[PDB]
RNA sequence: AAUCCGGUUAAUAUUCCGGAACCAGAAGGUGGAAUCAACACGGCAACGUAAAUGAAGUUGGAGACGUCGGCGGGAGCCCUGGGAAGAGUUCUCUUUUCUUUUUAACAAACCAUUGAACUACCCUGAAAUCGGUUUAUCCGGAGCUAGGGUAUGGUGUUUGGAAGAGUUCAGCGCCUCAUGCUGAAUCCGGUGCGCUCUCGACGGCCCUUGAAAAUCCAACGGAAGAAUGGCCUUGUUUUCACAUCUGGUCGUACUCAUAACCGCAGCAGGUCUCCAAGGUGAACAGCCUCUAGUUGAUAGAACAAUGUAGAUAAGGGAAGUCGGCAAAAUGGAUCCGUAACUUCGGGAUAAGGAUUGGCUCUAAGGGUUGGACAACCAACUUAGAACU
């Protein structure tokens, strides 16, 4: 049982517009399991970065949902909406584009 | 409970209609919606339908009998009945 | 619209004369579909295996038209 | 939700417009109109119900082949197993008693 | 109302027909003083009466 | 007697288009069955089948029927837990809020399984220490309980129709043309004194017992029939299956109303009926909201008297008036209590008193369940306590 979501903001990250570094820590201090924000223990969803796509593991049949509301909480706290909106492409991967 | 003193049936009609009047019919629907015993089967379930119909249900004798107005029988068709048996018995012999 | 599951009686129902044209279906699922155009019914056959489905196409009358959608 | 309308012109709720939900593969909820329920052939003798016929309106009964439409016995489909055997027994001794009677005369 | 008989239509059609504005060459034949009439009739003004 | 789905027009759709069906009538190519002789078999029965000859005459059934009340089932709607796609909000919080997640007629097989009769009938057997059983008291030596069967069978299940349709989302041609092409998802679950319709088994009421006919089916009955050189050849089977042809005529637009009807009118009047979301709430009450519709009732400026409609008013409380006219007052629910009189049924919600918010809890009342225990899921009530 292990899921492998994506998001990939290759759209920005080459043009130096997204911070994939903070969206790394937005990722871990808002990802809440069993209610509480803090419940990461490596048995759980983990993050992990590549620069141009940041993935969640996750092995409690997590949700793709989130993870796309989760983004779209970080575009609209840094100010990058109407400029860049998140859609889906393959199964579990989700994009930034410029619309 | 008893629920009633002496109205009974006649429950559903209030106050209205006089006392006399409810107590007549009060006889008569007791009269009227009572279980009787079929002539030819021995159970007690004949039920009238229609003043002067009587019919008793089960896998048998499903007869419909010609009754009075709310009893399957009454006094002077009974009587008549013996009346008419003396006479036939008479003329036979 | 009515369903065959003998393999000989699609065959037979294909050879007979009011048979004039086939359709092939292929679902997501695997399976193969081969709808009959008689007179008054159609008839659906469906296969699961793709092997017996290639047999079943070859054993087909060739002087029939099939087509596939 | 959606409402739906009568597909025909009677605006009234007569047995002749019975109407069923049905949804649509347009998701779309409509009427459908429907004819009555059919009816069981009842025994001659009992008025009971007989037994291994389907209920359909009169005129679709024609379209049944003969089997369906009766019960394979005498009487069948006419008169109830009860009432057949009734009418056989009764039949028998009444003849037995007639001969019985033109015996005892002789 | 939709559910009407053969001669309801065609005196309808009749009617109907029996309403167009009338040409001008006709008014203007000499000896002929048709010009403006009075027998034309609105659906919400005159009823035609079955 | 018999039709559905999707699409199409500026205006028509169960009528047109595409697909898929059904009914009636007319004639009549097979085919199995049975016959070297008569028109099939199976089941101890209810009864069943792919056909399984049937003229009159007669009989039976369907058509074909009231009203009310409760109970149970189904379809649609409502509600709800996840996943997927898109959109809204984001000072802060919200694994968040909103939209979609669809399967028609028709055909086949099962049908108390998976939801729902012991509903009707049949076989074994013979029951008091009587038993079975509904929410509701009915059933049984005229054969109970129990066991096993038969029939009734869809708005139930699995399929075909049928994903190829429709819907949602996301890209490429970009003057784009007949509007084309390329991608996905359309999934898994649950709930109910819920609403509408319908079906099934019941009960109550009548000095009320709640149409007719066309038409269709079945039965009793036996009119009539002609193969034979043990093997080509015909009569039934077209109430079996499949196949061919035909289905004429009239209506079909639109309004159905605070503007399409009537009222002299684009009149605050009148005119029969179908569908009826969410919350609060007993509720089709009142109030707010979703879909849909409308923002149409000559306008602008200012608040003189008197008006029309709506409110309030110290103290008194009907002194007003022919007259408590009008208005005010009471009002829901729960818990106490309730007189005279009476036709004993009522009066009665008599009269007269107390409580009602929020929050945190407690107790009781019910449904499948691993080795008398018991791990969760899925539900609404009632009562009480503390705090504020
Ligand atoms: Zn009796």
């Amino acid at each position: 049982v292990s899921n492998k979501y994506i998001i990939d903001a290759t759209a920005a990250v080459n043009d130096k517009i997204f911070d994939v570094a903070a969206f790394e820590k937005y990722l871990i201090d808002r990802i809440k399991v069993d209610g509480k924000t803090g419940n990461l223990g490596s048995s759980v969803v983990v993050s992990r970065e590549g620069s141009s796509k940041i993935a969640v593991i996750a092995h409690i049949d997590f949700s793709g949902r989130y993870l796309k509301y989760l983004t779209k909480k970080f575009l609209k706290k840094h100010s990058l909406r109407d400029w860049l909106r998140v859609v889906s492409t393959k199964k579990g991967v989700y994009e930034l584009r410029y619309y | 409970t008893k629920r009633t003193k002496k109205v009974g049936v006649t429950g559903k009609y209030g106050v209205r209609y006089g006392a006399s009047l409810r107590r007549d019919v009060r006889k008569i629907e007791v009269q009227q919606h009572s279980r009787y015993q079929c002539p030819f089967c021995g159970r007690n379930t004949v039920k009238r339908t229609a003043a002067g119909i009587w019919c008793c249900n089960g896998k048998g004798c499903k007869k419909v009998l010609a009754g009075g107005a709310w009893t399957v029988t009454t006094a002077a068709a009974t009587s008549a009945r013996s009346t008419i048996r003396r006479l036939r018995e008479m003329v036979e012999v | 619209p009515r369903q065959i599951s003998d393999i000989k009686q699609f065959l037979e129902i294909a050879r007979r004369k009011d048979a004039t044209s086939a359709r092939i279906k292929k679902n997501t699922n695997k399976d193969v579909k081969f709808k009959l155009r008689c007179s008054k019914y159609l008839y659906t056959l469906v296969v699961a295996d793709a092997k017996k489905a290639e047999k079943l196409r070859q054993s087909l009358p060739p002087d029939l038209t099939v087509t596939e959608v | 939700a959606q409402r739906v309308t009568y597909r025909r012109r009677l605006a009234y709720n007569t047995r002749s417009n019975k109407t069923r939900i049905i949804k649509t593969p347009g998701n779309n909820i409509r009427y459908l109109h429907i004819k009555k329920l059919g009816t069981i052939p009842r025994c001659g003798d009992t008025g009971v119900p007989l037994q291994g016929i389907p209920a359909l309106r009169p005129r679709e009964f024609a379209r049944l082949s003969h089997n369906q439409k009766k019960v394979q016995r005498a009487y069948g489909g006419c008169l109830s197993a009860n009432a057949v055997k009734d009418r056989i027994v009764r039949a028998f001794l009444i003849e037995e008693q007639k001969i019985v009677k033109q015996k005892l005369k002789q | 109302p939709s559910h009407k008989s053969f001669r309801t239509k065609q005196k309808l059609a009749k009617a109907a027909r029996q309403n167009r504005p009338i040409p001008q060459w006709i008014r203007l034949r000499t000896g002929n003083t048709v010009h403006y009439n009075m027998k034309r009739r609105h659906w919400r003004r005159t009823k035609l009466n079955i």
